[PDB]
Protein backbone atom coordinates (compact mmCIF):
# COMPACT_ATOMS: atom_id res chain seq x y z
CA UNK A 1 0.00 0.00 0.00
CA UNK A 2 1.64 3.13 -1.30
CA UNK A 3 0.51 6.39 -0.69
CA UNK A 4 1.58 9.19 -3.30
CA UNK A 5 1.68 12.61 -0.98
CA UNK A 6 2.78 14.87 -3.37
CA UNK A 7 3.69 14.76 -7.03
CA UNK A 8 4.96 18.42 -9.36
CA UNK A 9 4.50 16.74 -12.84
CA UNK A 10 6.85 19.00 -14.65
CA UNK A 11 9.13 18.49 -12.10
CA UNK A 12 8.94 14.91 -11.79
CA UNK A 13 9.93 14.44 -8.13
CA UNK A 14 7.01 11.75 -7.07
CA UNK A 15 7.12 11.90 -3.15
CA UNK A 16 5.65 8.94 -2.39
CA UNK A 17 5.28 7.06 1.40
CA UNK A 18 4.88 3.40 2.70
CA UNK A 19 4.71 1.70 6.29
CA UNK A 20 6.41 -1.74 6.07
CA UNK A 21 5.43 -4.37 8.04
CA UNK A 22 7.33 -6.58 10.06
CA UNK A 23 5.96 -9.00 12.59
CA UNK A 24 3.43 -7.82 15.01
CA UNK A 25 5.68 -6.21 18.27
CA UNK A 26 6.05 -2.91 19.93
CA UNK A 27 6.27 -0.47 17.13
CA UNK A 28 9.70 -0.86 15.17
CA UNK A 29 7.90 -0.29 11.81
CA UNK A 30 10.34 1.58 9.47
CA UNK A 31 8.77 4.38 7.93
CA UNK A 32 9.99 5.74 4.49
CA UNK A 33 9.84 8.85 2.48
CA UNK A 34 10.05 7.39 -1.32
CA UNK A 35 10.72 9.89 -4.41
CA UNK A 36 12.00 9.11 -7.73
CA UNK A 37 13.39 12.31 -9.43
CA UNK A 38 13.91 11.80 -13.29
CA UNK A 39 16.76 14.36 -14.26
CA UNK A 40 16.71 15.76 -17.85
CA UNK A 41 20.26 15.79 -18.15
CA UNK A 42 19.85 17.60 -21.38
CA UNK A 43 16.96 20.56 -20.57
CA UNK A 44 17.38 24.79 -20.09
CA UNK A 45 16.44 27.28 -18.36
CA UNK A 46 13.74 27.80 -20.21
CA UNK A 47 12.85 24.49 -21.89
CA UNK A 48 10.81 26.31 -24.08
CA UNK A 49 13.27 29.00 -25.00
CA UNK A 50 15.72 27.83 -27.03
CA UNK A 51 18.35 30.46 -26.25
CA UNK A 52 18.92 29.76 -23.01
CA UNK A 53 21.83 27.54 -22.34
CA UNK A 54 22.31 24.14 -20.99
CA UNK A 55 21.45 24.44 -16.62
CA UNK A 56 23.79 22.55 -14.27
CA UNK A 57 22.15 23.54 -11.35
CA UNK A 58 19.37 20.95 -10.17
CA UNK A 59 17.47 22.06 -7.43
CA UNK A 60 15.00 20.55 -5.75
CA UNK A 61 13.60 22.39 -2.87
CA UNK A 62 10.96 19.77 -0.98
CA UNK A 63 8.70 21.66 0.98
CA UNK A 64 8.33 23.73 -2.24
CA UNK A 65 6.73 21.38 -4.20
CA UNK A 66 4.97 19.59 -1.81
CA UNK A 67 2.75 22.98 -1.14
CA UNK A 68 8.33 29.95 -11.51
CA UNK A 69 10.76 26.84 -13.44
CA UNK A 70 10.85 23.53 -13.52
CA UNK A 71 12.80 20.89 -15.76
CA UNK A 72 11.08 17.80 -16.62
CA UNK A 73 8.86 18.40 -20.00
CA UNK A 74 4.67 17.76 -19.39
CA UNK A 75 2.76 15.38 -21.78
CA UNK A 76 -0.23 17.15 -21.16
CA UNK A 77 0.22 20.69 -21.77
CA UNK A 78 2.04 22.64 -24.23
CA UNK A 79 5.10 24.27 -24.53
CA UNK A 80 4.51 26.70 -27.23
CA UNK A 81 7.80 29.51 -28.06
CA UNK A 82 7.72 31.76 -30.57
CA UNK A 83 10.01 31.29 -33.72
CA UNK A 84 11.02 33.66 -36.72
CA UNK A 85 10.69 31.80 -40.02
CA UNK A 86 11.41 33.80 -43.38
CA UNK A 87 11.45 33.11 -47.06
CA UNK A 88 12.49 35.87 -48.81
CA UNK A 89 13.01 39.64 -47.85
CA UNK A 90 10.02 39.63 -45.38
CA UNK A 91 9.72 37.83 -42.46
CA UNK A 92 6.47 35.78 -40.52
CA UNK A 93 6.03 35.34 -37.35
CA UNK A 94 4.83 31.51 -36.88
CA UNK A 95 4.54 29.57 -33.45
CA UNK A 96 6.45 26.14 -33.26
CA UNK A 97 6.11 22.74 -30.50
CA UNK A 98 9.29 22.19 -28.77
CA UNK A 99 8.52 18.32 -27.97
CA UNK A 100 6.30 16.05 -30.75
CA UNK A 101 3.68 13.96 -29.61
CA UNK A 102 2.65 15.73 -26.94
CA UNK A 103 -0.04 18.07 -27.20
CA UNK A 104 -0.58 17.58 -31.03
CA UNK A 105 -4.27 18.41 -32.45
CA UNK A 106 -7.01 15.66 -32.31
CA UNK B 1 -29.89 38.85 43.83
CA UNK B 2 -26.45 38.62 42.74
CA UNK B 3 -25.16 41.03 39.91
CA UNK B 4 -22.98 39.97 37.06
CA UNK B 5 -22.82 39.63 33.06
CA UNK B 6 -21.34 36.53 31.32
CA UNK B 7 -20.37 36.78 27.70
CA UNK B 8 -21.40 33.68 25.74
CA UNK B 9 -18.01 31.85 24.14
CA UNK B 10 -17.48 32.57 20.63
CA UNK B 11 -16.84 28.97 20.44
CA UNK B 12 -20.81 28.42 20.95
CA UNK B 13 -21.34 30.35 17.25
CA UNK B 14 -19.36 27.85 15.99
CA UNK B 15 -20.34 24.51 17.84
CA UNK B 16 -23.74 25.12 17.03
CA UNK B 17 -24.10 27.93 14.68
CA UNK B 18 -25.78 30.29 16.92
CA UNK B 19 -25.92 32.45 20.13
CA UNK B 20 -27.49 32.19 23.20
CA UNK B 21 -27.25 34.85 25.71
CA UNK B 22 -26.73 34.15 29.37
CA UNK B 23 -26.82 36.71 32.78
CA UNK B 24 -24.59 35.01 35.43
CA UNK B 25 -26.83 34.83 38.79
CA UNK B 26 -26.42 32.89 41.39
CA UNK B 27 -28.99 32.01 44.67
CA UNK B 28 -31.19 34.26 43.42
CA UNK B 29 -34.86 33.70 45.37
CA UNK B 30 -37.37 31.68 44.25
CA UNK B 31 -40.51 33.51 42.99
CA UNK B 32 -43.34 32.56 40.71
CA UNK B 33 -42.67 34.24 36.78
CA UNK B 34 -39.84 36.24 37.56
CA UNK B 35 -38.88 38.60 34.77
CA UNK B 36 -35.46 39.44 33.25
CA UNK B 37 -34.30 42.30 31.12
CA UNK B 38 -31.16 42.44 28.76
CA UNK B 39 -30.96 45.36 27.28
CA UNK B 40 -28.15 46.28 24.08
CA UNK B 41 -27.89 49.72 23.20
CA UNK B 42 -30.97 49.54 21.30
CA UNK B 43 -32.57 49.36 24.76
CA UNK B 44 -34.79 45.44 22.97
CA UNK B 45 -36.28 43.39 25.66
CA UNK B 46 -35.06 39.64 25.95
CA UNK B 47 -36.58 36.85 25.27
CA UNK B 48 -38.15 34.67 28.55
CA UNK B 49 -35.92 32.31 29.97
CA UNK B 50 -36.11 28.51 28.45
CA UNK B 51 -35.62 25.54 29.99
CA UNK B 52 -35.22 26.54 33.21
CA UNK B 53 -35.50 24.96 36.79
CA UNK B 54 -38.31 26.70 38.68
CA UNK B 55 -37.47 24.21 41.87
CA UNK B 56 -33.97 23.88 43.08
CA UNK B 57 -33.19 22.07 46.26
CA UNK B 58 -30.15 23.83 46.76
CA UNK B 59 -31.97 27.39 45.72
CA UNK B 60 -29.46 27.93 43.14
CA UNK B 61 -31.85 29.61 40.61
CA UNK B 62 -29.92 31.56 37.81
CA UNK B 63 -31.74 33.79 36.01
CA UNK B 64 -30.66 32.91 32.23
CA UNK B 65 -31.53 35.66 29.37
CA UNK B 66 -31.52 32.72 26.81
CA UNK B 67 -32.05 34.85 23.22
CA UNK B 68 -30.73 33.99 19.83
CA UNK B 69 -29.19 36.88 18.69
CA UNK B 70 -26.86 37.59 15.29
CA UNK B 71 -22.98 37.75 15.92
CA UNK B 72 -22.92 41.30 14.05
CA UNK B 73 -24.68 42.79 17.39
CA UNK B 74 -22.31 41.44 19.69
CA UNK B 75 -19.18 41.74 17.69
CA UNK B 76 -20.19 45.57 17.00
CA UNK B 77 -19.47 46.16 20.73
CA UNK B 78 -22.72 46.86 22.12
CA UNK B 79 -23.38 47.71 25.62
CA UNK B 80 -24.99 45.03 27.23
CA UNK B 81 -26.69 46.00 30.73
CA UNK B 82 -28.11 42.70 32.65
CA UNK B 83 -30.96 44.91 34.53
CA UNK B 84 -31.98 42.24 37.23
CA UNK B 85 -35.66 43.22 37.44
CA UNK B 86 -36.78 41.35 40.92
CA UNK B 87 -39.52 42.36 43.99
CA UNK B 88 -37.09 42.24 46.57
CA UNK B 89 -34.41 45.09 44.44
CA UNK B 90 -36.17 48.31 43.59
CA UNK B 91 -33.80 49.37 41.56
CA UNK B 92 -31.98 47.01 40.11
CA UNK B 93 -28.41 47.40 38.84
CA UNK B 94 -26.82 47.27 36.22
CA UNK B 95 -23.70 45.45 34.98
CA UNK B 96 -21.79 45.66 31.38
CA UNK B 97 -19.91 43.90 30.14
CA UNK B 98 -18.07 44.26 26.67
CA UNK B 99 -14.94 43.41 24.23
CA UNK B 100 -12.38 45.62 23.38
CA UNK B 101 -4.90 39.79 16.14
CA UNK B 102 -3.30 37.18 14.73
CA UNK B 103 -3.92 33.79 12.98
CA UNK B 104 -3.21 30.77 14.92
CA UNK B 105 -0.48 28.65 14.60
CA UNK B 106 -1.64 25.00 15.07
CA UNK B 107 0.06 22.56 14.40
CA UNK B 108 -0.14 18.43 14.86
CA UNK B 109 2.83 16.73 17.02
CA UNK B 110 3.28 12.67 16.81
CA UNK B 111 3.20 10.70 19.91
CA UNK B 112 5.98 9.56 21.49
CA UNK B 113 7.71 6.54 21.33
CA UNK B 114 7.98 6.17 24.60
CA UNK B 115 4.09 5.59 25.27
CA UNK B 116 4.17 2.92 22.47
CA UNK B 117 6.77 0.82 23.91
CA UNK B 118 4.52 1.08 27.44
CA UNK B 119 2.00 -0.10 24.61
CA UNK B 120 -1.16 1.24 27.92
CA UNK B 121 -1.89 3.35 25.39
CA UNK B 122 -1.42 6.82 23.15
CA UNK B 123 -1.60 10.34 23.04
CA UNK B 124 -1.34 12.99 20.47
CA UNK B 125 -1.42 16.85 21.27
CA UNK B 126 -2.73 19.63 19.23
CA UNK B 127 -0.24 22.78 20.00
CA UNK B 128 -2.69 25.95 19.04
CA UNK B 129 -0.37 29.15 19.81
CA UNK B 130 -0.21 32.57 18.53
CA UNK B 131 -3.63 33.84 19.42
CA UNK B 132 -4.90 37.04 20.37
CA UNK B 133 -8.77 36.26 21.34
CA UNK B 134 -9.07 34.55 24.88
CA UNK B 135 -11.44 31.75 23.46
CA UNK B 136 -10.54 29.03 21.49
CA UNK B 137 -12.33 25.54 20.51
CA UNK B 138 -10.48 22.40 19.34
CA UNK B 139 -12.31 19.41 17.70
CA UNK B 140 -10.99 16.03 16.76
CA UNK B 141 -12.39 13.87 14.00
CA UNK B 142 -10.94 10.53 12.19
CA UNK B 143 -12.56 10.57 9.03
CA UNK B 144 -15.91 12.49 9.24
CA UNK B 145 -16.89 10.89 12.54
CA UNK B 146 -17.72 12.74 15.28
CA UNK B 147 -16.79 11.22 18.64
CA UNK B 148 -17.95 11.46 22.61
CA UNK B 149 -17.03 14.91 24.10
CA UNK B 150 -15.50 13.28 27.43
CA UNK B 151 -12.43 11.79 25.19
CA UNK B 152 -10.49 15.04 24.29
CA UNK B 153 -10.70 17.74 26.61
CA UNK B 154 -9.37 21.59 25.52
CA UNK B 155 -6.93 23.41 28.28
CA UNK B 156 -7.59 27.06 29.83
CA UNK B 157 -6.20 29.85 27.72
CA UNK B 158 -3.05 31.09 29.18
CA UNK B 159 -0.55 34.32 28.39
CA UNK B 160 2.23 33.20 25.98
CA UNK B 161 5.79 33.71 27.50
CA UNK B 162 6.77 35.14 24.91
CA UNK B 163 4.59 37.63 24.15
CA UNK B 164 1.52 38.83 26.17
CA UNK B 165 -0.93 39.34 24.17
CA UNK B 166 -0.63 36.23 22.38
CA UNK B 167 -2.06 33.44 24.08
CA UNK B 168 -1.21 29.42 23.48
CA UNK B 169 -3.79 26.18 24.10
CA UNK B 170 -3.02 22.47 24.26
CA UNK B 171 -5.53 20.09 23.11
CA UNK B 172 -5.47 15.91 23.16
CA UNK B 173 -7.44 13.26 21.93
CA UNK B 174 -5.80 10.56 24.21
CA UNK B 175 -6.21 6.91 22.25
CA UNK B 176 -5.60 3.23 22.38
CA UNK B 177 -1.90 2.33 20.60
CA UNK B 178 -3.26 -0.54 18.21
CA UNK B 179 -5.85 2.49 16.68
CA UNK B 180 -2.22 4.64 15.76
CA UNK B 181 0.11 2.19 14.69
CA UNK B 182 -2.68 0.14 12.44
CA UNK B 183 -2.72 3.47 10.69
CA UNK B 184 -5.60 5.06 11.22
CA UNK B 185 -6.08 8.86 9.76
CA UNK B 186 -5.94 11.23 13.09
CA UNK B 187 -7.17 14.91 11.96
CA UNK B 188 -6.95 18.41 14.02
CA UNK B 189 -9.52 21.13 13.50
CA UNK B 190 -9.42 24.44 14.80
CA UNK B 191 -12.51 26.60 15.07
CA UNK B 192 -10.72 30.35 15.57
CA UNK B 193 -11.31 34.00 14.72
CA UNK B 194 -8.57 36.17 12.55
CA UNK B 195 -8.47 33.70 10.15
CA UNK B 196 -8.91 33.83 6.32
CA UNK B 197 -10.45 30.71 6.04
CA UNK B 198 -13.24 29.73 8.72
CA UNK B 199 -11.50 26.45 9.75
CA UNK B 200 -8.04 24.85 8.84
CA UNK B 201 -7.73 20.65 8.83
CA UNK B 202 -4.98 19.61 9.60
CA UNK B 203 -3.55 15.88 9.88
CA UNK B 204 -0.77 13.17 11.05
CA UNK B 205 -0.59 9.78 10.35
CA UNK B 206 2.14 6.88 10.94
CA UNK B 207 3.39 7.29 7.29
CA UNK B 208 3.64 11.25 7.43
CA UNK B 209 5.24 10.94 11.08
CA UNK B 210 9.07 10.73 11.58
CA UNK B 211 10.58 9.07 8.67
CA UNK B 212 13.59 6.54 9.33
CA UNK B 213 13.71 5.34 5.42
CA UNK B 214 15.11 7.20 2.27
CA UNK B 215 15.24 5.40 -1.03
CA UNK B 216 15.88 8.56 -3.18
CA UNK B 217 15.49 7.50 -6.73
CA UNK B 218 17.02 9.49 -9.63
CA UNK B 219 17.73 7.82 -12.46
CA UNK B 220 20.53 9.98 -14.55
CA UNK B 221 18.92 9.35 -17.97
CA UNK B 222 19.42 11.21 -21.03
CA UNK B 223 15.78 10.43 -22.41
CA UNK B 224 13.87 13.40 -20.83
CA UNK B 225 10.10 15.07 -20.83
CA UNK B 226 9.14 11.76 -20.73
CA UNK B 227 7.17 11.09 -17.17
CA UNK C 1 11.27 31.78 14.28
CA UNK C 2 11.39 29.50 17.25
CA UNK C 3 10.88 26.07 18.58
CA UNK C 4 8.60 25.10 21.01
CA UNK C 5 9.03 21.82 22.98
CA UNK C 6 6.31 20.55 24.98
CA UNK C 7 6.36 17.90 27.96
CA UNK C 8 3.63 15.50 27.63
CA UNK C 9 3.63 13.71 31.55
CA UNK C 10 0.41 11.80 32.61
CA UNK C 11 -0.81 9.71 35.98
CA UNK C 12 -1.33 12.21 38.94
CA UNK C 13 -3.09 10.62 41.31
CA UNK C 14 -2.43 12.97 44.39
CA UNK C 15 -2.57 15.78 41.96
CA UNK C 16 0.44 17.79 42.88
CA UNK C 17 3.36 18.53 40.28
CA UNK C 18 5.91 20.45 39.58
CA UNK C 19 7.62 20.74 35.89
CA UNK C 20 11.94 22.48 35.91
CA UNK C 21 13.18 22.76 32.87
CA UNK C 22 17.48 22.97 33.24
CA UNK C 23 20.02 23.31 30.43
CA UNK C 24 23.64 21.34 31.30
CA UNK C 25 22.49 21.33 34.56
CA UNK C 26 22.10 24.60 34.99
CA UNK C 27 17.97 25.54 35.99
CA UNK C 28 16.14 28.11 34.10
CA UNK C 29 13.93 31.22 34.77
CA UNK C 30 10.31 30.65 35.43
CA UNK C 31 9.65 33.00 32.57
CA UNK C 32 10.61 30.69 29.95
CA UNK C 33 9.06 27.60 30.57
CA UNK C 34 5.44 27.78 31.82
CA UNK C 35 3.72 24.43 33.55
CA UNK C 36 0.02 24.17 32.97
CA UNK C 37 -2.43 23.51 35.69
CA UNK C 38 -3.29 19.10 36.00
CA UNK C 39 -6.82 18.31 35.14
CA UNK C 40 -8.45 15.47 34.90
CA UNK C 41 -8.03 11.57 32.37
CA UNK C 42 -10.65 10.86 30.45
CA UNK C 43 -9.54 7.33 31.28
CA UNK C 44 -8.77 7.20 35.06
CA UNK C 45 -10.85 10.47 37.04
CA UNK C 46 -7.68 9.48 39.50
CA UNK C 47 -4.84 9.84 36.85
CA UNK C 48 -4.56 13.20 35.61
CA UNK C 49 -2.01 15.18 33.18
CA UNK C 50 0.19 18.34 33.09
CA UNK C 51 2.22 19.67 30.84
CA UNK C 52 5.53 22.62 30.30
CA UNK C 53 5.52 24.27 27.05
CA UNK C 54 9.49 25.84 26.35
CA UNK C 55 9.78 29.09 23.79
CA UNK C 56 13.14 28.81 22.52
CA UNK C 57 14.91 30.01 19.34
CA UNK C 58 15.59 27.42 16.82
CA UNK C 59 19.29 28.09 16.28
CA UNK C 60 19.65 27.13 19.95
CA UNK C 61 17.55 23.76 18.88
CA UNK C 62 20.13 23.61 16.30
CA UNK C 63 23.27 23.11 18.40
CA UNK C 64 21.79 20.16 20.04
CA UNK C 65 21.82 21.03 23.59
CA UNK C 66 20.26 18.95 26.87
CA UNK C 67 16.82 20.01 26.96
CA UNK C 68 15.67 18.04 29.74
CA UNK C 69 12.40 18.55 31.43
CA UNK C 70 12.20 17.26 34.71
CA UNK C 71 9.15 16.67 36.32
CA UNK C 72 8.40 16.26 40.25
CA UNK C 73 6.12 14.04 41.62
CA UNK C 74 5.57 12.33 45.07
CA UNK C 75 4.66 9.34 43.74
CA UNK C 76 8.36 8.90 41.90
CA UNK C 77 10.78 6.37 44.02
CA UNK C 78 13.17 9.30 43.17
CA UNK C 79 10.59 12.42 43.38
CA UNK C 80 11.83 13.68 40.48
CA UNK C 81 12.06 12.12 36.65
CA UNK C 82 13.49 13.50 33.65
CA UNK C 83 14.10 12.55 29.95
CA UNK C 84 16.66 13.99 27.31
CA UNK C 85 15.72 15.36 24.00
CA UNK C 86 18.38 15.74 21.13
CA UNK C 87 18.78 16.49 17.32
CA UNK C 88 19.07 12.46 16.62
CA UNK C 89 17.31 11.63 20.14
CA UNK C 90 14.96 8.90 17.81
CA UNK C 91 15.50 6.70 15.46
CA UNK C 92 19.25 6.07 13.87
CA UNK C 93 17.71 6.98 10.91
CA UNK C 94 19.51 4.50 8.25
CA UNK C 95 19.34 6.14 4.64
CA UNK C 96 18.67 3.78 1.66
CA UNK C 97 19.86 6.88 -0.65
CA UNK C 98 20.71 5.94 -4.65
CA UNK C 99 21.54 7.19 -7.52
CA UNK C 100 20.76 5.77 -10.94
CA UNK C 101 22.66 6.36 -13.69
CA UNK C 102 20.69 3.91 -16.15
CA UNK D 1 30.11 27.26 -38.77
CA UNK D 2 33.76 28.04 -38.01
CA UNK D 3 35.02 26.49 -35.24
CA UNK D 4 35.54 29.32 -32.72
CA UNK D 5 31.74 29.81 -32.84
CA UNK D 6 31.63 25.86 -31.83
CA UNK D 7 33.97 26.97 -29.03
CA UNK D 8 31.62 28.83 -26.41
CA UNK D 9 28.98 27.23 -28.74
CA UNK D 10 25.59 29.50 -29.85
CA UNK D 11 22.38 27.68 -30.03
CA UNK D 12 22.00 26.41 -33.66
CA UNK D 13 18.55 25.51 -34.19
CA UNK D 14 16.56 23.59 -37.45
CA UNK D 15 13.79 24.99 -38.35
CA UNK D 16 11.87 22.82 -41.04
CA UNK D 17 7.89 23.40 -41.72
CA UNK D 18 5.73 20.78 -43.71
CA UNK D 19 2.10 19.28 -43.56
CA UNK D 20 2.25 16.71 -41.03
CA UNK D 21 3.90 18.54 -38.38
CA UNK D 22 1.23 19.25 -35.13
CA UNK D 23 1.81 22.81 -34.85
CA UNK D 24 3.74 22.91 -38.95
CA UNK D 25 7.07 23.74 -37.51
CA UNK D 26 9.21 21.92 -35.40
CA UNK D 27 12.51 23.11 -33.95
CA UNK D 28 16.01 21.14 -32.74
CA UNK D 29 18.16 22.75 -30.93
CA UNK D 30 21.81 21.55 -30.53
CA UNK D 31 25.44 23.22 -28.87
CA UNK D 32 28.73 21.85 -27.41
CA UNK D 33 26.88 20.57 -24.44
CA UNK D 34 24.38 18.58 -25.22
CA UNK D 35 24.54 16.84 -28.82
CA UNK D 36 27.55 14.28 -28.37
CA UNK D 37 28.86 16.27 -25.14
CA UNK D 38 32.68 15.30 -24.11
CA UNK D 39 31.28 15.85 -20.50
CA UNK D 40 28.13 16.33 -18.00
CA UNK D 41 28.47 19.09 -15.94
CA UNK D 42 25.30 18.79 -13.14
CA UNK D 43 25.19 19.99 -9.57
CA UNK D 44 22.49 18.59 -7.84
CA UNK D 45 21.32 20.07 -4.35
CA UNK D 46 18.67 18.71 -2.25
CA UNK D 47 17.42 20.96 0.27
CA UNK D 48 14.65 20.50 3.29
CA UNK D 49 14.54 16.26 2.86
CA UNK D 50 12.51 16.14 6.12
CA UNK D 51 9.71 17.96 4.31
CA UNK D 52 6.16 19.22 5.13
CA UNK E 1 22.84 -7.94 31.80
CA UNK E 2 22.61 -10.59 29.31
CA UNK E 3 23.37 -10.10 26.06
CA UNK E 4 19.51 -10.51 24.64
CA UNK E 5 18.63 -8.04 27.43
CA UNK E 6 20.76 -5.71 26.07
CA UNK E 7 19.34 -6.90 22.26
CA UNK E 8 15.79 -6.02 23.38
CA UNK E 9 16.49 -2.34 23.99
CA UNK E 10 15.42 -2.12 27.55
CA UNK E 11 15.84 1.40 29.30
CA UNK E 12 18.46 0.96 31.26
CA UNK E 13 17.78 4.28 33.08
CA UNK E 14 20.89 5.17 35.86
CA UNK E 15 19.82 7.65 38.41
CA UNK E 16 22.34 8.95 41.02
CA UNK E 17 21.54 11.02 44.03
CA UNK E 18 23.50 13.66 45.84
CA UNK E 19 23.40 16.58 47.62
CA UNK E 20 24.79 19.29 44.99
CA UNK E 21 22.22 18.26 41.71
CA UNK E 22 19.31 20.68 41.96
CA UNK E 23 17.00 18.20 42.48
CA UNK E 24 18.95 16.35 44.49
CA UNK E 25 18.95 13.36 42.48
CA UNK E 26 19.10 13.21 38.57
CA UNK E 27 18.85 10.45 35.79
CA UNK E 28 20.77 9.56 32.48
CA UNK E 29 19.12 6.48 29.74
CA UNK E 30 21.21 4.30 27.62
CA UNK E 31 20.19 2.15 24.96
CA UNK E 32 21.79 0.48 21.69
CA UNK E 33 20.53 3.25 20.06
CA UNK E 34 22.39 5.95 22.31
CA UNK E 35 24.75 6.64 19.70
CA UNK E 36 24.09 5.46 16.44
CA UNK E 37 24.84 7.88 13.72
CA UNK E 38 22.70 7.95 10.67
CA UNK E 39 23.39 5.45 7.90
CA UNK E 40 24.53 6.53 4.40
CA UNK E 41 24.66 3.89 2.12
CA UNK E 42 25.25 5.02 -1.75
CA UNK E 43 23.73 2.76 -4.87
CA UNK E 44 25.62 3.49 -7.99
CA UNK E 45 23.55 1.43 -10.62
CA UNK E 46 23.29 2.11 -14.14
C1 LIG F 1 12.89 32.49 -20.06
O1 LIG F 1 11.94 32.48 -18.96
C2 LIG F 1 11.21 33.70 -18.76
C3 LIG F 1 10.52 33.56 -17.42
O2 LIG F 1 9.90 34.78 -17.03
C4 LIG F 1 10.23 33.89 -19.91
O3 LIG F 1 9.91 35.27 -20.06
C5 LIG F 1 8.48 35.44 -20.24
O4 LIG F 1 7.75 34.20 -20.12
C6 LIG F 1 6.33 34.34 -20.23
C7 LIG F 1 5.73 32.97 -20.02
O5 LIG F 1 4.93 32.57 -21.12
C8 LIG F 1 5.97 34.94 -21.59
O6 LIG F 1 4.56 35.15 -21.65
C9 LIG F 1 6.70 36.26 -21.81
O7 LIG F 1 6.45 36.75 -23.12
C10 LIG F 1 8.20 36.06 -21.61
N1 LIG F 1 8.91 37.32 -21.76
C11 LIG F 1 9.47 37.71 -22.92
C12 LIG F 1 10.15 39.04 -22.90
O8 LIG F 1 9.42 37.01 -23.93
C13 LIG F 1 10.80 33.33 -21.22
O9 LIG F 1 10.33 32.01 -21.42
C14 LIG F 1 12.33 33.34 -21.22
N2 LIG F 1 12.86 34.70 -21.20
C15 LIG F 1 13.01 35.45 -22.30
C16 LIG F 1 13.57 36.82 -22.09
O10 LIG F 1 12.71 35.04 -23.42
C1 LIG G 1 12.21 1.94 -1.19
O1 LIG G 1 12.26 0.59 -0.69
C2 LIG G 1 10.99 -0.06 -0.58
C3 LIG G 1 11.25 -1.43 0.01
O2 LIG G 1 11.30 -1.38 1.43
C4 LIG G 1 10.32 -0.13 -1.95
O3 LIG G 1 9.02 -0.71 -1.81
C5 LIG G 1 10.20 1.27 -2.54
O4 LIG G 1 9.67 1.19 -3.86
C6 LIG G 1 11.57 1.94 -2.58
N1 LIG G 1 11.46 3.29 -3.12
C7 LIG G 1 11.64 3.58 -4.41
C8 LIG G 1 11.49 5.02 -4.79
O5 LIG G 1 11.92 2.72 -5.24
C1 LIG H 1 21.31 0.49 3.30
O1 LIG H 1 21.08 0.15 4.70
C2 LIG H 1 19.88 -0.60 4.96
C3 LIG H 1 19.85 -0.85 6.46
O2 LIG H 1 20.24 -2.18 6.78
C4 LIG H 1 19.89 -1.89 4.15
O3 LIG H 1 18.69 -2.63 4.37
C5 LIG H 1 20.04 -1.57 2.67
O4 LIG H 1 20.08 -2.77 1.91
C6 LIG H 1 21.33 -0.79 2.46
N1 LIG H 1 21.55 -0.51 1.05
C7 LIG H 1 22.37 -1.25 0.29
C8 LIG H 1 22.50 -0.82 -1.14
O5 LIG H 1 22.97 -2.22 0.73
C1 LIG I 1 16.18 -0.22 1.25
O1 LIG I 1 16.25 -0.97 2.48
C2 LIG I 1 15.53 -2.21 2.43
C3 LIG I 1 15.54 -2.80 3.82
O2 LIG I 1 14.24 -2.79 4.39
C4 LIG I 1 16.16 -3.12 1.38
O3 LIG I 1 15.43 -4.34 1.29
C5 LIG I 1 16.15 -2.42 0.02
O4 LIG I 1 16.80 -3.23 -0.95
C6 LIG I 1 16.82 -1.05 0.10
N1 LIG I 1 16.71 -0.36 -1.17
C7 LIG I 1 17.69 -0.34 -2.10
C8 LIG I 1 18.95 -1.06 -1.74
O5 LIG I 1 17.56 0.26 -3.16
C1 LIG J 1 30.88 22.91 -14.06
O1 LIG J 1 29.99 23.04 -12.94
C2 LIG J 1 30.58 23.68 -11.80
C3 LIG J 1 29.55 23.65 -10.69
O2 LIG J 1 28.26 24.00 -11.17
C4 LIG J 1 31.01 25.10 -12.17
O3 LIG J 1 31.66 25.70 -11.05
C5 LIG J 1 31.95 25.07 -13.37
O4 LIG J 1 32.24 26.40 -13.79
C6 LIG J 1 31.32 24.30 -14.52
N1 LIG J 1 32.24 24.21 -15.64
C7 LIG J 1 31.86 24.34 -16.92
C8 LIG J 1 32.95 24.21 -17.94
O5 LIG J 1 30.70 24.54 -17.23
Amino acid sequence: ERIVLVDNKCKCARITSRIIRSSEDPNEDIVERNIRIIVPLNNRENISDPTSPLRTRFVYHLSDLCKETCYTYDRNKCYTAVVPLVYGGETKMVETALTPDACYPD
Amino acid sequence: IRVFAIPPSFASIFLTKSTKLTCLVTDLTTYDSVTISWTRQNGEAVKTHTNISESHPNATFSAVGEASICEDDWNSGERFTCTVTHTDLPSPLKQTISRPLHRPDVYLLPPAREQLNLRESATITCLVTGFSPADVFVQWMQRGQPLSPEKYVTSAPMPEPQAPGRYFAHSILTVSEEEWNTGETYTCVVAHEALPNRVTERTVDKSTGKPTLYNVSLVMSDTAGTC
